């Protein structure tokens, strides 16, 4: 389902250049604060980057 | 030109992988030097205007080489490689060096058909 | 839901994918692509 919340993310932007900058930004910030021993193998930073962007558009 | 930019290298059989920048640099000053000599020991005017000549058309094959006169030559029957054949043609340092380059992290294989796949999904081995 | 009740051919089916594309958008237009070569694959 990650293909279907990358195409709701896409949508409703009208600049589909500058939305994905916006995930690669927050990536980076999700990469730095899962510094810790814990590392989940399946959600990396940069699909979690997506899911939580298109829980707050709504 | 820095060395660097025309290397000299000694292959596994003891010879030496020189460029063809060397041979167009040596050229400028052994014909450099014969004209301080002559000009030193008052030599005559029918050798010192040849021996200008030359100056003209070993500069001039160094810049470019085949341009006004004829294509110098060394070892090899090839022409030589001056300072402006190696930014014009196609293996020039436009066409082959700065617009495509070779990356790393890279590789190649065969294609075979995956059926019972979806898409944006591809076989690695 | 509509019913094609005909022989659907190569032109016929390009329809159909363009149809999904304004509709649905990209992604359900990709897996309606995988299932009909599921379906022409099988047949």
């Amino acid at each position: 389902h990650i293909i279907y919340r990358s195409e709701e993310l896409l949508g409703a932007a009208s600049n589909r250049y500058n939305i994905t900058v916006r995930v690669a930004k927050r990536a980076k910030e999700n990469r730095s604060e899962d510094f810790d021993s814990i590392d989940d193998p399946n959600m990396k930073p940069a699909i979690r980057a997506i899911i939580e962007m298109s829980d707050e558009l709504t | 030109i820095p060395p660097d930019l025309r290397p000299m290298v000694q292959l596994d059989g003891g010879r030496f992988a020189t460029s063809d920048l060397n041979d167009l640099y040596r050229r400028v000053i052994n014909r450099n030097n014969r004209l301080a000599r002559l000009q030193e020991i008052l030599a005559p005017e029918i050798i010192v205007r040849n021996e200008k000549r030359m100056l003209q058309e070993a500069v001039d094959a160094l810049i470019d080489n085949g341009r006004r006169g004829r294509t110098v030559v060394g070892a090899n029957n090839r022409a030589l490689k001056s300072l402006s054949d190696i930014i014009e043609g196609k293996q020039g340092r436009f066409r082959q060096n700065l617009l495509g380059k070779r990356v790393d992290y890279s590789g190649r294989s065969v294609i075979v058909v995956g059926p019972n796949l979806k898409i944006y999904q591809c076989g690695l081995p | 839901m509509t019913f094609y009740n005909y022989t659907i051919d190569k032109g016929r089916l390009k329809k159909l994918i363009a149809l999904a594309y304004r509709r649905y958008g990209s992604a359900r237009c990709s897996q309606l692509a995988d299932e009909l070569k599921e379906l022409g694959f099988r047949f």
